[PDB]
């Protein structure tokens, strides 16, 4: 769903 | 002539805000439809920089991951619009929106058909920073507060920590004001004024998101958004439209 935001935040 | 060296960090939140603040992005048109797409493409890059910035803010990464994602989704437009107001205010060259050093929108372009109604809201921030003569330190504190200004109605998973973090930056804004060396009475008045300006950002943002969401959704309008922005907006809308976004206010209103 929020793969990009999640990736950036990890 | 001095040697190469990094400036001295001190044990204060504002000294850290200053070091972690991203550098201004360069963008790298006389039709509103084209201008809009260009602004969005810049915006997506500025938002990626903003996510990296938020992860450096003392306390942020200690919040539950869902909390972090929600705060960013709820506040990105506010952070982007406030920074746009700042760059425009610091240009001191009149009513001009300074999206990037190589992308300025002057009075002539701001009045193109379809542009004024959206540019006027962005310009409002600039004229307010100018009217209050906001200092860089005050601006950094206020900008951090915008990241912590819109929450889910049901509360965050890390609510207690969030409340502590928020109070930390409210005090830091107070320290930035005090530092200007006004008297006690001026300090009280200024805290009132800057918190009123923070509250007024909620209304500004409501005007901007209206354009953001409609232009994003109406695929027939052929206004493009980069991937990152598209994903955020896609997730934000449901929360926004369901009335889940609670605006924290300093003043009753
Ligand atoms: C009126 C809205 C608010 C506009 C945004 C206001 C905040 C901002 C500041 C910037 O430095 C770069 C992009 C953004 C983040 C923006 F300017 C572009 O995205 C286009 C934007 C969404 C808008 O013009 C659009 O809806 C056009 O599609």
């Amino acid at each position: 769903e929020n793969a990009l935001l999640r990736y950036l935040l990890d | 002539m001095v040697p190469a060296a990094l400036p001295q960090l001190t044990p204060t939140l504002v000294s850290l805000l200053e070091v972690i603040e991203p550098e201004v992005l360069y963008a790298g048109p006389d039709s509103a439809w084209r201008i809009m797409t260009t602004l969005n493409m810049l915006g997506g890059r500025q938002v990626i920089a903003a996510v990296k910035w938020a992860k450096a803010i003392p306390g942020f990464r200690n919040l539950h991951l869902d909390d972090q994602m929600t705060l960013l989704q709820y506040s990105w437009m506010s952070l982007m619009a406030f920074a746009l107001g700042w760059r425009s205010y610091r240009q001191a060259s009149g009513n001009l929106l300074c999206f990037a050093p190589d992308l300025i929108i002057n009075e002539q372009r701001m009045t193109l058909p379809c542009m004024y109604d959206q540019c006027k809201h962005m310009l409002f921030i600039s004229t307010e920073l100018q009217r209050l003569q906001v200092s860089y330190e005050e601006y950094l504190c206020m900008k951090t507060l915008l990241l912590l200004s819109s929450v889910p109605k049901e509360g965050l998973k890390s609510q207690e920590l969030f409340d502590e973090i928020r109070m930390t930056y409210i005090k830091e804004l107070g320290k930035a004001i005090v530092k200007r060396e006004g008297n006690s009475s001026q300090n009280w008045q200024r805290f009132y004024q800057l918190t009123k300006l923070l509250d007024s950002m909620h209304d500004v943002v409501e005007n901007l998101l209206s354009y953001c969401f409609q232009t994003f959704l109406d695929k027939s309008m052929s206004i493009e958004f980069p991937e990152m922005l598209a994903e955020i907006i896609t997730n934000q809308i449901p929360k926004y439209s369901n009335g889940n976004i609670k605006k924290l206010l300093f003043h009753q209103k």
